[PDB]
């Protein structure tokens, strides 16, 4: 059972609106973008008896 | 005597669910809950899979098969001891195998009791045993006890003031379960897959420190066998079907709309091959041979709660 | 540490991590007669992060 | 004698297994007799096989 | 005698195996400047090793 998320859009919607409160000007920058899966890999079905 | 089990349960889904489910950060229409179901049609069918699997694990356990109304996927509370007749279903060892006592000198000798095993089960050409199968870390049982180092010091000639110095316990462990075998005969399976229970904590599906033992042969031992459930009407009459049955159900026309699965089966184990002139089993055992193998082990991680 | 360059003045990076449910659970048990019961629920967890 | 050991600066301790291998052929070797083993047995009234 | 503190090839064995679930972290290689082996020469253990 996954959330139904839309990952692109939801990591383009984290970025800053207007924000300018550092150098009061808006300033250059890049960004990069990255996912990441979790799960416990250790979980595994127990195979043995339906061998037998 | 035999006699079959039962086993059912539902979902439901209200309107405000059906008619109200949009993604997260999209906008979208109303089309995810039908990729919704989908999933509680795949878990319904792993969640009977698993009491397949949870019946015949328990019947390879402890014989018996136990419910009882402290159980937690039991709601109804129907206590239950189904006692397969097992024999012995357990090997008395009143010291274990990693049961040092002094100054190195171990307590008892593996190799040597599945040899009297086998040998006081001679004229019982059914109890003899053939294979084993253990999960854990086996070899580091075998590389520390008194009895196994000596064994392996005579046959590779290593007495340790005349031949070498002294072997290591990496050079003992990767050559004792083969000479282990090979005094024996037993063939060792290893099974070594792991369920993460509620503890937080990994732990193997065969205990540490616990072997099994099969006592004739390696093969299907009985089988697991369904029965009948109900299917309705396919001309006028009441035709069944056997399989596990999973059914879906609309009431979306009726006040409130909602809609409802439900999924089960009947079916319980069975072993075949009795003993004739007694009316005994003899086919699997189980043995605790040695209480700390987890520090022999590598840890294992947290679960990422994020 | 290889030469790379850019002509921006800053680089932040956005980590996005996904904890999907696993299928845990067992079957219900019951007598042949009785009506069903319904399972439990469970939990999937969506973080992010920033650079 | 017979094999060429000793405890002490060739094995360890040779297993019991070894010796009744071995202990049956020296056996009839030293002494020049003759091994005719008969294992057939018997009931008893008492229910105890007896050879 | 000269008996050592720390065997530095169960030292490093051990971290390898604590570090068998955590594979960012189980090491694989090993900068090292000044002489290397004056110390490896003066460590019992690893003496014993070479025997």
């Amino acid at each position: 059972m996954r959330v139904p998320i839309n990952i692109n859009n939801a990591l383009a919607r984290v970025r800053d609106p207007l924000s300018i409160g550092g150098l009061k000007f808006p300033t250059t920058k890049e960004i990069q973008e990255a996912v990441a899966a979790i799960a416990d890999k250790f979980n595994q079905e127990n195979d043995l008896v339906d061998r037998f | 005597t035999w006699s079959p089990l039962a086993f059912k349960e539902s979902r439901v889904w209200d309107e405000k669910e059906i008619l109200y489910l949009g993604r997260l950060a999209d906008e979208v229409q109303a089309g995810v809950i039908n990729e919704q179901i989908a999933e509680s049609l795949t878990w319904l069918m792993a969640r009977m899979r698993n009491r397949r699997r949870w019946l015949t694990w328990q019947v390879m356990r402890t014989g018996r098969i136990t419910i009882q109304p402290n159980d937690p996927y039991n709601p109804n509370g129907l206590k239950y001891v189904i006692d397969y007749g097992v024999t012995d279903i357990e090997l008395p060892l009143p010291q274990k195998f990693d049961a040092k006592d002094g100054n190195g000198n171990s307590a008892v000798d593996p190799i040597q009791y599945f040899r009297d095993l086998i040998k006081a089960a001679t004229y019982f050409p059914d109890r003899r045993p053939v294979a084993i199968i253990v999960g854990p870390g086996f070899d580091e049982v075998l590389a520390d006890n008194t009895f196994v180092q000596k064994y392996v010091e005579y046959e590779k000639g290593w007495v340790v003031g005349q031949n070498t110095v002294q072997p290591p316990r990496e050079v003992y462990r990767q050559a004792a379960l083969d000479i282990f075998k090979r005094y024996t005969g037993l063939e060792v399976m290893v099974y070594d897959k792991t369920y993460r229970d509620q503890d937080g904590s990994v732990k193997y599906w065969i205990p540490v420190g616990e072997l099994i033992v099969l006592n004739q042969s390696t093969g299907p031992v009985g089988r697991f066998v369904y029965t009948a459930h109900v299917a309705g009407q396919r001309n006028g009459k009441v035709v069944y079907a056997t399989g596990p049955y999973l059914t879906v159900k609309d009431h979306l026309q009726d006040d409130p709309p909602y809609y409802a699965i439900i999924a089960g089966f009947h079916g319980l184990p069975q072993l075949s091959g009795y003993n004739t002139e007694d009316f005994s089993f003899h086919r699997f055992k189980w043995l605790k041979y040695a209480n700390n193998v987890q520090s022999y082990l590598p840890p294992f991680p947290p679960k990422v709660e994020l | 540490f290889p030469e790379d360059s850019t002509f921006a003045s800053e680089l932040e990076l956005y980590l996005l991590r996904t904890q999907d449910a696993e299928q845990t659970g067992m079957t219900f048990v019951h007598q042949v007669g009785s009506t069903s019961l319904p399972v439990e629920a469970r939990v999937a967890k969506v973080d992010l992060a920033k650079a």
